[PDB]
């Protein structure tokens, strides 16, 4: 993955030489940042349950036709809806993914690479997580650095859908 | 023959007979 | 296999004391059959014939 | 396997879905990735609940007393002009 | 119960009951109007016990009910607290029992069989057991709150 | 012969190796490689491959009217039971008898069963060698 | 591999502008990021050897010692030397040049039927040695979405569900 | 317990003749097939749990038979099951290796339904278990292999019924 | 890569002699039925999206263990990469129709397919289900008429279906 | 090429789950050590050309024949080669340490080097005796104090001389 | 079938078979590569033969579907033509058996007492095989539409 | 009481679903035998008592169950055994026609050697006697018609054993 400590070993590894000091303070700026991370990704945890019913509401009161349309693309089924929150489900698990490792490195690798290419073949719209996206950026409750750190990766992923 | 012990009139399951809509 | 008739806090008490090789198979199956879970399965159900 | 990988207790090298051992360096089976957590402390029995190995009350020593000393009549043996072939 | 274990041992040694058995048979028995009263208790609180157990069961383990958790969605999460409800009713069982062979042979005996072939994790459905603990103890007095605790402790260690 | 595969044949490493420290060479060939892979024959007039003039769309329902020897036999045959079985059909219909007993099956479920095969019950009959 | 998220589109842009050459837009897709996420991190340095030769050059390793001998141009050069060495061959500049795209050279025979298996399927992007670590999983214990009720949903031969719509042509005349 | 070379080498034993053309006809079909086996025997052992996990999520565990009475209620008894339906997965892989049913009755099917019978366990789920979990060994070992050890989980099913 | 035109060229040329007077009339019927052959083609090229996502929709509500995620078509790539495999196959088996000889399908798409999936762990089983999947897709949408005139092209989905079945034989 | 913190993430992925609270208190830990897992990179790195030279001189005084003509670090060539690979295994060593975890070690350096040295003749169990002397040469200088605040820092000189212990066993 | 009926009744008798049981045996054989002709035609057209089948049968008896009828709503209707499914199976059976034998003690024995036992009007249920029976007939020509209906008729006869 | 058609409906109407190709497959290869069967079972009829005279007369005919003590010394008890040899030699006939053994186990092998033992009958020289009834069954029948005659009397022979 791109952790920020596999950025600096790559670095490194790229001209065949040893880690110098350039590489230590790169590995010792993730130190400092990581105890406002692994709280916000301890906190994304602890009310992930409340925020993926709340950000699934969130696409039904926005696109209600999600619901009411026939066909298999849509939210108008039981099987349809627990597809739904099954991909807010990831979304929102990629982002405390993310800052446990440090670095927009699982997600990359998880979710974005190939999404695109999904949501043409199997006619799911990216403005559907995009208002899911923006639910959880606005109804986390988190204040501070911490809120920094977790709204940086769930503007990263509405940087890729749109 | 134990605190949770299983016999077949007590059973009220539909099981032995497989009437998958219950 | 002890697996769906024991609780796991039984014969762990046997198991290491004989994997670490204090004692030999005979002491390891008269301590497994005078414990509790043997009694509980083949002494309990059944008449003493 | 799936129990103490899902408790974080320690990670075990399975089998890839064909069958085949799964190993970290491809030479040998079962190899395993290491690094930064086998030798951190303190998280033994992590995920485990309450678990309670070892002296739990205390924080054990440091231990830091790194020194190697003469080893009169159990110093290893080995060749001359030579590395040790295994069998 | 106390009094068909205490029988099934001296039934194995060929024997009687002791003096050291059977008066203890009889202090179960008058113990057992107080015993009633503790298991009412909890009786009709597990609205209470089971709802707040699940409260603090997810927010110390919000990873099982989080998207890739056993118990995430509007499904499993009522699953997530039906087992709950099992095993405060097998504490009600076990406090009128006077002891744990009522959870012994439902609950305890191949439990880790069970939730590891169920992908739950052992040690998550251990944590929801201490919360509904705090919350038992504290709908009952101090003579009390060392037996209907005393149980939920047990349900703790053989479930790990 | 040659040189293994890659060995520049004269500079070879292990030479003069001592014994001690010799480590044996491992045996590689030219397989992996594609240049050795066999190929489709293809000059002696065969290729590999499949098309048209291959795929035939059999009708095997559907063989023909079915041989002689089936309606020929098929025939003769329900001449021979045609006197048996409307001999059969109405021993059904005015064999309308009355009703005996309670009815254990709602309405019905009276004393004889209903279309039992009689020649299962009555076929069956013991005999004595010698009876008496 | 021939994903958005994996194209480059500041590469493609130089090209069309005719600032770089295609030997330079061929150096910049192996030194690109996704081609070291997919491809690099999953092979050892002498597997990634015959990936190279394979793909750049268009043609098959000789044998299991050119893999040895150049996989320590990676090893103490870095990816960046390693595929300078490889652009900068006689083999590379006598067959593709500075404007040519590489090729599979001579895979296939004139009048035969077959080939020679293309290279992109004799060596997909990690092999045996990586198998048994990133070997994907049938059946992982995800815990994923559950479906209920299973007699109803397919029913058995002998069930009446199965004539249901029927009972609508049926109707009333 | 007789593999395919076992009951042919016994069937042209007990005869008391060599083996003619006949028997070593079938020895031969035999070795084509040895290939299929070991594959296939060996995804199953990977996938052990993930099989029977698939098959009681998808066969019995919707079912009502895990209510406070269903025949699998309590965890000694659900865990019970799990180590049931390893058996049947696992000797069905020995009938798929040594392609020839016998061990199953030898080792399985004795006193099998005149034990559950004994215990009160439902012989109709328990078949539709063994149908359900046929139906994922299907997906993994592929179709034909899958057509191998599905032969010995219906033979399995039919003496069992 | 040879079509049917030219397969009897090649093995009349390992004989050493002219294609003879019944040889010559047999392809006189292949040239015949080829405006039926490019409908088939056309048909199945026409509605490429819909053979390949209606069935993978169908795989994964019959095998849904692929798709949990660790699973080995999930990473958002690794859903795209099994789209791509069909959609590559569904490629091949159509230009085998439009050729009359599946030279092409084995040359270039089936040539080392199963060993490829062996190196990677991919489950050829699965691989095989799909594309019997896609086949009754195809041979769906080419007996209906719906913009043809009426006939019969009962030899030509046989023959489209004998490309189908060699795909899922040779990747297993 | 993943850290201890991308380790845990995807042994969590495998499982479709989020982190538990003891994993991510355990990560917390690391993130506590941390500027003393920076002093043993900082420490081996500032004297690998003493690591190198020094354990490589120590190696051909008790095994004087591979030295000898016809032995396997005989030449200026292949002598240059020895130095080359020792300082090879001390730098995926110290990755293995910058960042925690051995995922350049055994991918990088480990993964088929045991079959590369029995392809070119390299004794490798005389490779093994050069990176033990590698491994005392670092951790007598990893916990040397010389400008570090006095500490306990023995469960990371364990971890370091578990890498040197992996890559000692898995050339031969 | 006409092979094991032939041989239980010479078996009573203590005898063989003779000419006249052994010239239909060997007649009925030969005639064996035309029913699996026949019982081939009414295999895969049961979804025309069945309904239209259950198409006359609601235009000929509507109290049975209407409000109040044992096979009224969505539910018994779907029954109203499983039954169907059934009794158009076992004349398949009968026509490879080349005799009632199979239709006879599979939903022929004891009948009456099911379809008493469901509420179930038994003449409705005869009206519905009386449907099957034309549109089965006129699927087939010559002898057979002579065979086919042949063994409808037979369940007819047996059905009330 | 079922046949080769009775069994292969049973099968195929036990799973609710229709005569698919393998049933079939089976009745046809029971129809391409029916010409065999009914000339098995027509010289068999003819030559019922030269049959059973020449096993009789063969096997048991001099030993000495045949003498004073032997198990078949008195009149009755001779004249018990062609009764009791024509049943095996008429219902194994019945098999051959019907193609299924299900008629003997029915009608012949229940009770049977549980009768014997009662009676005392030797079961050893039971089966020997079948067995050189099966040898001359094959004289007249021919090779795979005696082979169908003769699959039939040493299921006889296996389950009064
Ligand atoms: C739904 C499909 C099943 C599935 C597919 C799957 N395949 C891959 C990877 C590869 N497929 C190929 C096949 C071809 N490449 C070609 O060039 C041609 C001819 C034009 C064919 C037929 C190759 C070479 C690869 C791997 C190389 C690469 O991706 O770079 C993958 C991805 C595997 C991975 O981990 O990368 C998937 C998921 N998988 C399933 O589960 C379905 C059953
Ligand atoms: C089977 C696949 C179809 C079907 C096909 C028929 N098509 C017939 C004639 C026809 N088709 C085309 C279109 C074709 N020519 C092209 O150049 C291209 C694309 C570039 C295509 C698709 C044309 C122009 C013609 C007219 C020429 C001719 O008739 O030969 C056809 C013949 C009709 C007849 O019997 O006379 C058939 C049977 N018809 C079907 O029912 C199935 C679905
Ligand atoms: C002559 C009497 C023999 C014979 C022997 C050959 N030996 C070859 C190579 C060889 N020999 C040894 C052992 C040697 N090396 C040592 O270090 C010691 C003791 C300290 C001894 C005895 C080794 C390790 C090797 C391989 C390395 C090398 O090339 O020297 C040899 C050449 C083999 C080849 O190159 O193919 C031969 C031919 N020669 C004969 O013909 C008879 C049998
Ligand atoms: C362990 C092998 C050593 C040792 C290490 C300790 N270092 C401690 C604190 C510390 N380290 C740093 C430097 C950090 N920034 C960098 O750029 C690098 C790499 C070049 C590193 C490691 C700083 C700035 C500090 C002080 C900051 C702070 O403590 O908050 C340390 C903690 C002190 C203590 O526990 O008393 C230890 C133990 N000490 C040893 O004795 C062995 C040899
Ligand atoms: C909910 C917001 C809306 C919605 C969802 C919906 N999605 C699907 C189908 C798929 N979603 C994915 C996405 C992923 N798979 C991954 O592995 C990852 C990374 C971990 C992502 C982001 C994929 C691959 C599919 C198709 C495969 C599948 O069915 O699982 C559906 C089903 C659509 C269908 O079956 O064709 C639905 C309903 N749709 C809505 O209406 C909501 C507004
Ligand atoms: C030195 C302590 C021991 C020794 C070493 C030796 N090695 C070689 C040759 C090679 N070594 C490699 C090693 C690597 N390649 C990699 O990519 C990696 C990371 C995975 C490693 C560790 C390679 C590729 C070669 C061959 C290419 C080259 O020219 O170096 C030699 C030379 C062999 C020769 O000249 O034929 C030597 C001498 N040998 C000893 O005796 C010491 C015990
Ligand atoms: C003097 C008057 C006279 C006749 C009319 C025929 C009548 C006749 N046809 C067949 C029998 C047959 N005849 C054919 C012939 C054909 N099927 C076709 O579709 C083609 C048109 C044709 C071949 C070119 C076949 C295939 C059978 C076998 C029928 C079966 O399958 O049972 C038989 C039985 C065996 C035989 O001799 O072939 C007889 C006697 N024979 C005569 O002696
Ligand atoms: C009386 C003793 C006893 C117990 C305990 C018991 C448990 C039990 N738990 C189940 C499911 C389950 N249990 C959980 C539980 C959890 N998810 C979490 O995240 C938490 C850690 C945990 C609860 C606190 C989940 C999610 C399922 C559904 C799993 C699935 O659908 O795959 C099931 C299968 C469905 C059912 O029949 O209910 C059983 C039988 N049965 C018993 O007889
Ligand atoms: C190797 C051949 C072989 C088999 C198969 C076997 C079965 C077997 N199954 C048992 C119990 C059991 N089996 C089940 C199984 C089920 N419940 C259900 O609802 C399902 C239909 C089914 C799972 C598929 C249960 C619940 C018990 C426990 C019964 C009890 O405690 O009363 C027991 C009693 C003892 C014990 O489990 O320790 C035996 C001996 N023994 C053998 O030697
Ligand atoms: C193979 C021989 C055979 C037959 C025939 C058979 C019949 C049969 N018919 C049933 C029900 C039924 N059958 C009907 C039938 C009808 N309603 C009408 O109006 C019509 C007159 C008639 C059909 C043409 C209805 C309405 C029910 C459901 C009755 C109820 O739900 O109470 C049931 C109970 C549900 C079931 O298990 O399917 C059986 C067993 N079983 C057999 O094994």
């Amino acid at each position: 993955m791109k952790t920020p400590i596999t950025e600096a070993i790559a670095t490194a590894d790229n001209q065949g030489r040893f880690l110098s000091n350039t590489e230590l303070q790169a590995v010792n700026g993730r130190y400092q940042r990581a105890t406002a991370s692994l709280t916000a990704a301890k906190a994304l945890t602890g009310s992930a349950q409340r925020l993926i019913t709340g950000a699934a509401q969130a696409v039904y009161n926005k696109f209600p036709y999600t619901t009411q349309m026939p066909g298999p693309a849509y939210a108008s089924s039981a099987i349809g809806k627990a597809k739904c929150a099954r991909d807010i489900g990831y979304y929102l698990r990629m982002v405390t993914y993310c800052l446990v490792v440090g670095g927009t490195g699982p997600m990359d690798e998880y979710l974005v690479a190939g999404l695109e290419e999904i949501n043409r073949s199997f006619d799911l719209s990216p403005s559907w997580y995009i208002e899911a996206l923006q639910y959880i950026k606005n109804s986390h409750g988190l204040s501070g650095q911490v809120a920094n750190e977790a709204n940086a990766y769930i503007d990263y992923a509405i940087n890729t859908l749109s | 023959s134990g605190y949770g012990d299983y016999s077949y009139s007590t059973d009220r399951t539909k099981g032995h007979v497989n009437q998958y809509y219950v | 296999d002890i697996s769906t008739f024991v609780i796991g806090n039984e014969i762990e008490n046997i198991k290491i004391q004989f994997i670490k090789g204090q004692i030999s198979v005979k002491e390891m199956i008269n301590a497994l059959g005078k414990s509790s879970v043997y009694l509980k399965e083949f002494y309990n159900p059944y008449p003493n014939i | 396997a799936n129990v103490a990988g899902q408790e974080k207790i320690a990670t075990i090298s399975g089998y890839t879905w064909d069958g085949q051992p799964q190993t970290e360096i491809p030479g040998k089976p079962f190899v395993k990735s290491i690094g930064a957590m086998d030798y951190m402390d303190g998280v033994e029995g992590g995920d485990v609940v309450a678990a309670k190995v070892g002296a739990f009350w205390k924080p054990k020593a440091p231990k830091e007393v790194p020194y190697k000393r003469p080893m009169g009549a159990n110093t290893p043996e080995l060749p001359y002009n030579t590395v040790p072939r295994l069998v | 119960s106390i009094v068909t274990k205490s029988i099934v041992n001296a039934d194995a040694e060929a024997r009687y009951l002791s003096p050291g058995e059977l008066d203890r048979i009889k202090s179960f028995v008058l113990s057992g109007q107080r015993r009633l009263r503790i298991a009412q208790t909890l009786t009709e609180n597990r609205e209470r016990i089971v709802k707040q157990g699940g409260q603090q069961l997810f927010q110390r383990r919000p990873d099982v009910v989080s998207p890739g958790g056993n118990a995430y969605g509007e499904e499993m999460t009522a699953t997530c607290l039906r087992d709950l409800d099992y095993y405060l009713r097998l504490v009600t069982y076990g406090i009128i029992a006077g002891d744990v062979t009522p959870i012994e042979e439902i609950g305890l005996v191949g439990v880790k069989e069970m939730y590891s072939a169920l992908g739950t994790p052992i040690s998550g459905v251990a944590e929801g057991i201490r919360c509904m603990k705090d919350v038992a103890c504290s709908l009952l007095s101090g003579e009390d709150a060392a037996e209907v605790g005393f149980y939920f402790d047990y349900t703790l260690a053989a479930m790990q | 012969q040659l040189a293994p595969p890659g060995i520049p044949p004269g500079e070879d490493a292990r030479n003069n190796q001592s014994l001690r420290q010799y480590v044996a060479r491992p045996v590689e060939t030219y397989q992996k490689r594609s240049f050795a892979t066999p190929l489709p024959l293809t000059w002696t007039g065969e290729t590999e491959t499949v098309g048209a003039f291959d795929v035939v769309v059999p009708p095997q329902e559907k063989d023909l009217p079915v041989s002689g020897e089936a309606t020929s036999a098929f025939v003769k045959y329900s001449d021979m039971v045609r006197a048996e079985r409307k001999a059969a059909l109405q021993a059904l219909l005015s064999a309308s008898a009355a009703g005996e007993g309670r009815p254990t099956c709602g309405a019905e479920g009276r004393k004889f069963v209903s279309n039992a095969n009689p020649v299962l019950v009555n076929g069956v009959k013991c005999v004595e060698y010698w009876r008496k | 591999q021939i994903l958005k998220s994996t194209k480059q589109p500041f590469l493609e842009s130089q090209l069309r502008f005719n600032q770089i050459s295609i030997k330079d837009f061929i150096k910049g897709l192996v030194l690109s990021a996704p081609f070291r996420d997919l491809n690099y991190n999953v092979n050892n340095n002498y597997r990634f050897v015959e990936i190279c030769v394979q793909r750049v050059l268009g043609r098959d390793i000789y044998n299991e010692r050119e893999k040895i001998a150049w996989s320590i141009i990676i090893a103490t050069q870095g990816l960046e030397g390693f595929i300078d060495t490889l652009l900068n061959t006689q083999e590379y500049l006598s067959n593709f040049g500075d404007s040519i795209v590489p090729f599979q050279r001579r895979r296939i025979i004139p009048q035969r039927s077959k080939g020679e298996m293309p290279f992109n399927l004799k060596t997909p992007r990690y092999g045996i040695e990586f198998r048994s670590k990133l070997a994907a999983t049938q059946f992982s214990w995800a815990s994923p979405i559950r479906r209920f009720r299973p007699q109803e949903q397919q029913p058995k031969a002998g069930d009446p569900a199965l004539f249901l719509n029927m009972v609508q042509e049926m109707g009333p005349g | 317990m007789q593999d395919a070379i076992t009951s042919v080498i016994n069937a042209a034993d007990v005869q008391g003749k060599y083996l003619d053309a006949n028997s070593v006809e079938k020895l031969r079909g035999y070795f084509q097939t040895g290939e299929l086996r070991v594959r296939a025997a060996a995804t199953i052992a990977a996938n052990a749990a993930t099989i029977i996990k698939e098959a009681v999520a998808k066969s019995l565990l919707y079912s009502d038979i895990t209510r406070p009475g269903g025949n699998m209620y309590t965890t000694r008894r659900y865990a019970a099951c799990i180590r049931d339906l390893d058996y049947y997965l696992r000797y069905a892989t020995y009938g798929m290796l040594a392609g020839d049913p016998s061990i199953l009755d030898e080792r399985v099917l004795n006193g099998l339904k005149e034990t559950y019978n004994s215990l009160g366990v439902p012989i109709g789920a328990t078949i539709q278990a063994i149908q359900a979990m046929k139906e994922v060994t299907g997906s993994l070992v592929g179709s034909d292999a899958g057509k191998e050890m599905g032969l010995y989980f219906d033979y399995i099913c039919s003496g069992l019924s | 890569m040879l079509d049917a035109f030219a397969k009897v060229v090649a093995q009349a040329d390992a004989r050493g002699e002219f294609l003879s007077n019944t040889q010559i009339d047999a392809l006189s019927k292949m040239v015949k039925e080829g405006n039926q052959r490019l409908d088939i083609v056309n048909k199945v090229t026409s509605n490429a999206s819909a053979i390949v996502t209606n069935s993978a929709r169908a795989l994964f509500a019959e095998q849904p263990q692929l798709i949990q995620p660790g699973g080995n078509a999930y990473t958002s790539r690794r859903m795209a990469a099994c789209l791509r495999d069909m959609e590559i196959v569904l490629r091949y088996v159509s230009y085998a129709m439009i050729a009359g000889d599946s030279s092409v399908l084995d040359d270039r798409c089936l040539n080392g397919l199963r060993e490829t999936y062996q190196a990677l762990g991919t489950p050829g089983s699965s691989v095989a289900v799909a594309i019997q999947k896609m086949k009754d897709a195809s041979v769906a949408l080419a007996n209906d008429t719906t913009g043809t005139p009426i006939g019969d092209c009962s030899s030509l989905v046989a023959e489209l279906a004998g490309y189908f079945d060699r795909a899922a034989v040779s990747v297993v």
